[PDB]
């Protein structure tokens, strides 16, 4: 019903490592209480540590979130997007267009960040995408904190974030959720 | 999605509520509380962002709300209902370069904003023309219990379609009418017209009208009965489609339609019914939650929240006793009969 995990930075090795329980020295920690059977909700509480820079905090936030919610992520993926643009998809035209659109959009953001290292706006965008990268990396069980550019998979955990955006991307890309 | 911002009699409180409509297969839910220490800019000298603390309704693996409903430590509550776009001539404004996807713009605006005006300023940059919503930004820092209208700052409304974002402070209007309701139709006439809704009103009638659609009429009839949090929950869960004249669809057979409610139950419409357009069909889709907060609750980063389709006057949804028993719903309860809880 409940699980707590912290992400530590081993200064010795410079390696990030997950530990069970609460370690307020860690870069981040989270705990999840699953009360779905009783209330229809689970509850996640997550904190990051201001002693580390915000890029590392953001990546760590994704990591610890995935770490305490892996089961729920798997089930939600299966319930909602497991078939979306899969290996047997009939609409190969649309799926290729979508993938191309997302890859180009992600690349464009990475370029803007590189071109604007002093921008507050692009700093906030980078924090958001670092959190997404940490969520996926942690779910896949292999951590790698990027100090420069990084590649978000167009059809990985990005798909859990773009359900609303897809309501419009579909017709915009001529394909043949939330709202009315 | 349906939303209601309600000034209680005498200005005693200001309640904000949102009811997500979504597919039933999406009902694995997580309420998330983040306490971050991010800074406004890439150097340690920058101030901490305004939105480092936030509580929001969400889903597994989803690092924003999606509903959307957020209570921010900056004193803002942000929420939206989706308006979409029906004008294909605007799709040319959806481009991979020069557009940031809406979920990112939402997260960044929530982090940086100190007030409604700044939220709008941040959010509207690099408008993607995707997840086109009417956003409501309530700034509780501008709300004085029992006070008269401050004229500005309390409520900001933003509407996005591809190529166009319109923003206005609607504090005076909120104080004049005592509420602001939202129900998937744009308020701004320029947005309503640009997004192709006039053709839909011409073809199908008042269901697509901003002022005359069923939810608009139900809020007009009933919003004044919201005199407290519990009354808010009751309205936001409201669906009595078999008996409410406002739920009748004259073009449908049968005429009562379970989509025509504050909290839709499309699973209850018959599969062999005759319907003029897809939204009115039997569907495994409808209102799936309600979240409500108030001036005091928001101050304590708290809300009342209820999970699952409405069962106040409709029979509770149950997967195994529905037309949809074969759909994947791993991890979900079979029967959905939950009551609101205080969170945290
Ligand atoms: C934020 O702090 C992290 C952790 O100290 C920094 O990451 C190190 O960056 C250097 C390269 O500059 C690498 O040699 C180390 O391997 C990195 N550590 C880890 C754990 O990957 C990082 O440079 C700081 N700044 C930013 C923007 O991330
Ligand atoms: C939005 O579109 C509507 C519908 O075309 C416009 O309303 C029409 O306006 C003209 C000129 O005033 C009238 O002669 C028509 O009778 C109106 N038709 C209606 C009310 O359905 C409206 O002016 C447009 N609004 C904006 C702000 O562009
Ligand atoms: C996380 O642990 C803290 C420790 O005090 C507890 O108070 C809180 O209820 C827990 N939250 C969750 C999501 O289980
Ligand atoms: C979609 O189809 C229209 C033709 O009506 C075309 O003009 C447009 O370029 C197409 N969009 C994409 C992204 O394929
Ligand atoms: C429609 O289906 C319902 C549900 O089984 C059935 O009772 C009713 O007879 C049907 N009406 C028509 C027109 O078939
Ligand atoms: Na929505
Ligand atoms: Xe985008």
């Amino acid at each position: 019903v409940s699980r707590t995990r912290s992400l530590l930075l081993d200064a010795a090795s410079g390696q990030l490592r997950l530990e069970d329980g609460f370690h307020p020295d860690a870069v981040a920690w989270a705990n999840l209480t699953n009360a779905i059977r009783e209330t229809g909700w689970a509850y996640l509480d997550l904190s990051t540590n201001g002693r580390y820079n915000d890029s590392l905090q953001a990546y760590a936030a994704g990591v610890v979130e995935a770490s305490v919610s892996e089961e729920l992520i798997y089930m939600h993926w299966m319930n909602t997007v497991v078939n979306y643009c899969g290996p047997f998809e009939y609409e190969v035209g649309y799926c290729e267009k979508l993938k191309n659109f997302l890859e180009a959009n992600l690349e464009w953001m990475q370029r803007e960040m590189e071109l604007n290292p002093d921008s507050p706006y692009w700093h906030q965008v980078r924090l958001t995408l670092l959190q997404l990268k940490g969520l996926e990396d942690s779910y896949e069980g292999r951590l790698t904190f990027p100090t420069g550019r990084f590649t978000i998979k167009p059809l990985g955990f990005l798909l859990l974030q773009i359900s609303g955006d897809l309501e419009d991307l579909e017709p915009a890309l001529n394909k043949t959720g939330s709202g009315s | 999605c349906s939303a209601l911002i309600k000034l209680l009699p005498g200005g005693h409180d200001l309640l904000v509520a949102h009811n997500t409509w979504n597919s039933y297969q999406n009902m694995l839910r997580i309420i998330k509380k983040y306490r971050l220490q991010f800074r406004e800019g890439p150097q340690e000298e920058y101030p901490l962002v305004a939105g480092n603390n936030l509580v929001f309704s969400s889903y597994p693996g989803t690092i924003f709300s999606g509903d959307d409903f957020y209570i921010l430590g900056s004193g803002l509550v942000t929420l939206e209902t989706t308006i979409g776009n029906k004008n294909p001539a605007l799709w040319k404004y959806v481009q991979p370069q020069g557009c940031v996807l809406e979920w990112i713009r939402n997260v960044v605006a929530n982090r940086l904003a100190l007030d409604g005006a700044t939220w709008a300023d941040v959010f509207k940059r690099f408008n993607s023309g995707t997840y086109n919503n009417q956003w409501m930004i309530v700034d509780y820092k501008a709300f004085l219990p029992n006070g008269p209208s401050p004229g500005s700052r309390v409520l900001t409304i933003l509407e996005q379609i591809p190529g166009m974002v319109v923003v206005a402070d609607k504090t005076a209007e909120l104080y004049k009418t005592t509420y602001w309701a939202s129900y998937n139709i744009p308020y701004f006439e320029t947005v309503f017209n640009a997004s192709g809704l006039q053709a839909l009103v011409a073809q199908y009638g008042d269901w697509f009208s901003y002022t005359k659609n069923p939810r608009a009429k139900i809020f007009q009839r009933d919003q004044s009965l919201v005199e407290d949090m519990d009354a808010m929950v009751r309205l936001m869960r409201y669906n009595d489609f078999l008996h409410d004249p406002l739920s009748l669809c004259e073009a449908c057979n049968p005429k009562p339609n379970a989509e025509n409610a504050i909290s839709a139950r499309s699973d209850l419409n018959p599969a062999n019914g005759s319907y003029p357009f897809q939204a009115l069909h039997q569907r495994a889709h409808g209102g799936i939650d309600v979240k409500v907060t108030s001036f005091t609750l928001a101050k304590y980063m708290s809300m009342l929240a209820a999970s699952g389709p409405t069962w106040d006057q409709c029979p509770p949804f149950q997967w195994s006793k529905s037309p949809f028993h074969s759909m994947l719903h791993m991890g979900q309860p079979d029967l959905w009969m939950f009551s609101p809880i205080r969170v945290p």
